[PDB]
């Protein structure tokens, strides 16, 4: 089994580290290759390194920026990169062969769960909570669909649920997008019927652990 | 260097249909050093076949792997629910392992229409000097739609960042939002506000707009 | 007439541990407690034999071992150990009998930029067996798939070399080995001291 190590944000033109340690198997006679993958993409190859002598194998793109390194006493691969610029935002992934003794498999099935590395200058700040109120204009054939808006928030991970977590009933979420200011952005809506408006309390429950905010925002229909 | 292009891009398939899948190279490829890997949203991808032939542990049969040379595919004999997500094809006989821009296979249903909202901007909004208007797109089968928003018969871009959700699991149906991220100073030198939508799945483009009017 | 020691411990160059070197010496007077109160060695360790009392025994003919390695390595060569150099450059037998010595040999083996003309093998298929040399360097064959003489993937070279650097610790210090093996035979029992 492969472990790594958790989720960094940098500011560009430091370096990074990122450790992947291995556990349940002879780490003497394996090798580890890297891939990344930014957010909808396809994968990427960066380099390979056997395990039993140090040496190692580097793309042409990142020839002159990766180091691949290893610790035997730990069983622990290393691998760095220096000169971080913003298109870097990725997640990592390293991979190697399940190895019993002289014999070793002949594939990669043995793969990580991966680290999250974000490089940017904004720095972490709480979200604002907008309300969607419905409209006449909005319900459409007695269909009704209300949602809250969430703004400026640096840190990836927010999350969004209605009536403490009792409607979920067709509750949609989008995935969050990047603006021009560098700070996230994303919305939620669900959809209710036009004899539910005035009747019941509607409110949104968000949280951003990094800002510790936890906020709860009402919405009425407007007048 | 090697370069893979798988050629089909995009199946959308029923259950119970076989699927093929073709993985090209450039110059020979050793045929002791392909594979290919499952990759499902969120999760680290997973490995299906090794050595352009055989598959890997615990991989239920249906799978497999044929061809050589220049010429790869991979066949699933009857597709499963859990099938569906990316598969990638990747060889490592040189020095750069070059991977695949993949593969994605989709569920395919009845074309269902989309459904338009929009949404004014909150009053607590315009305190912070930014408009943000909402056009709802809902419930449409067909991956392709696009929305162009209107303001005094006006083209506005630049502020039409796109969001897309997955495929749902009940239905298979797509959800999609557009938020016009307008700054305040235009806002009130402009009257009418409109957001249009063409979809496969309608016959004419629906047009749907808002007035400052009234709010 | 006197057993050559000197030449021996005082050799110009050290052969690798994959191809360390080998001596029989016969036919002459030993003396071995000049070599013990040297007050040079770092350690001496005679498995079996008392070594203030070497002078008084007598044996039919000896073997004089030599090699370099690294000095965290050094506790790895005695009898019954565990560790990739007792299973692939040199193993001694459960039974052995004789002294194992090694010193610090830095300001003659550690020069700037690092000497790469030591090296030590890194996989093999079999352990070895006690007292046997293996200078093969064919490609290694991790997988089940023949190599067909490329290095690649599953297809590594046996053999690579130390980094001696004057700024390592003493652990990566490179040390000098010297193993001496006393044997017993029917027959005329020569070597011995006086
Ligand atoms: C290796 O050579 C050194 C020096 O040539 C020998 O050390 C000398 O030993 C004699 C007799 O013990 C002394 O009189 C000298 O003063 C020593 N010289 C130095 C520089 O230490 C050493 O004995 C030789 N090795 C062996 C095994 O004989």
């Amino acid at each position: 089994q492969l472990v790594q190590s958790g989720p960094e944000v940098k500011k560009p033109g430091t370096s990074v580290k990122v450790s992947c340690k291995a556990s349940g198997f002879t780490f003497y006679y394996s090798a580890v290759q890297w891939v990344r993958q930014a957010r909808g993409q396809r994968l990427e190859w960066l380099g390979w390194m056997a395990v039993g002598s140090g040496k190692a194998n580097y793309a042409q793109k990142f020839q002159e920026r990766l180091t691949l390194t290893r610790d035997m006493s730990t069983s622990t691969a290393y691998m760095e990169l220096s000169s971080l610029r913003s298109e870097d935002t990725a997640v990592y992934y390293c991979a190697a062969p399940n190895c019993t003794g002289g014999s070793c498999y002949d594939g990669f099935n043995l793969w990580g769960q991966g680290t999250v590395v974000t490089v940017s200058s904004a720095s972490t700040k709480g979200p604002s909570v907008f309300p969607l109120a419905p409209s006449s204009k909005s319900t459409s054939g007695g269909t009704a669909a209300l949602g809250c808006l969430v703004k400026d928030y640096f840190p990836e991970p927010v999350t969004v649920s209605w009536n403490s977590g009792a409607l979920t009933s067709g509750v949609h979420t989008f995935p969050a997008v990047l603006q021009s200011s560098g700070l996230y952005s994303l919305s939620s809506v669900v959809t209710v019927p036009s004899s539910s408006l005035g009747t019941q309390t509607y409110i949104c429950n968000v949280n951003h652990k990094p800002s510790n905010t936890k906020v709860d925002k009402k919405v009425e229909p407007k007048s | 260097e090697i370069v893979l292009t798988q050629s089909p891009g995009t199946l959308s398939l029923s259950p119970g249909d076989r699927a093929i899948l073709s993985c090209r190279a450039s110059q020979t490829v050793n045929s002791n050093y392909l594979a290919w890997y499952q990759q499902k949203p969120g999760q680290a991808p997973r490995l299906l076949i090794y050595g352009t032939s055989s598959r890997a542990t615990g991989i239920p049969d249906r799978f497999s792997g044929s061809g050589s040379g220049t010429d790869f595919t991979l066949t699933i004999s009857r597709l499963e629910p859990e099938d569906f997500a990316v598969y990638y094809c990747q060889q490592y006989g040189s020095s750069p392992w070059l991977f695949g821009q993949g593969t994605k296979v989709e569920i395919k249903r009845t074309v269902a229409a989309p459904s338009v909202f929009i949404f004014p901007p909150s009053d607590e909004q315009l305190k912070s000097g930014t408009a943000s208007v909402v056009c709802l797109l809902n419930n449409f089968y067909p991956r392709e739609a696009k929305v162009q928003w209107k303001v005094d018969n006006a083209l506005q871009s630049g502020n039409s960042q796109e969001s897309v959700t997955e495929q749902d699991s009940k239905d298979s149906t797509y959800s999609l939002s557009s938020t016009l991220t307008l700054s305040k100073a235009d806002y009130e030198k402009h009257k009418v506000y409109a957001c249009e939508v063409t979809h496969q799945g309608l016959s004419s483009p629906v047009t749907k707009s808002f007035n400052r009017g009234e709010c | 007439n006197l057993c050559p020691f000197g030449e021996v411990f005082n050799a110009t160059r050290f052969a690798s541990v994959y191809a360390w070197n080998r001596k029989r010496i016969s036919n002459c007077v030993a003396d071995y407690s000049v070599l013990y109160n040297s007050a040079s060695f770092s350690t001496f360790k005679c498995y079996g034999v008392s070594p203030t009392k070497l002078n008084d025994l007598c044996f039919t003919n000896v073997y004089a071992d030599s090699f370099v390695i690294r000095g965290d390595e050094v506790r790895q060569i005695a009898p019954g150990q565990t560790g990739k150099i007792a299973d692939y450059n040199y193993k001694l037998p459960d039974d052995f009998t004789g002294c194992v010595i090694a010193w610090n040999s830095n300001n003659l083996d550690s020069k700037v930029g690092g000497n790469y003309n030591y090296l030590y093998r890194l996989f093999r298929k079999s352990n070895l067996k006690p007292f046997e040399r293996d200078i093969s360097t064919e490609i290694y064959q991790a997988g089940s798939t023949p190599c067909n003489g490329v290095e690649g993937f599953n297809c590594y070279f046996p053999l690579q070399s130390y980094g001696f650097q004057p700024t390592n610790g003493v652990g990566y210090q490179p040390y000098r080995v010297v193993v001496l093996s006393f044997e017993l035979l029917h027959a005329p029992a020569t070597v011995c001291g006086p």
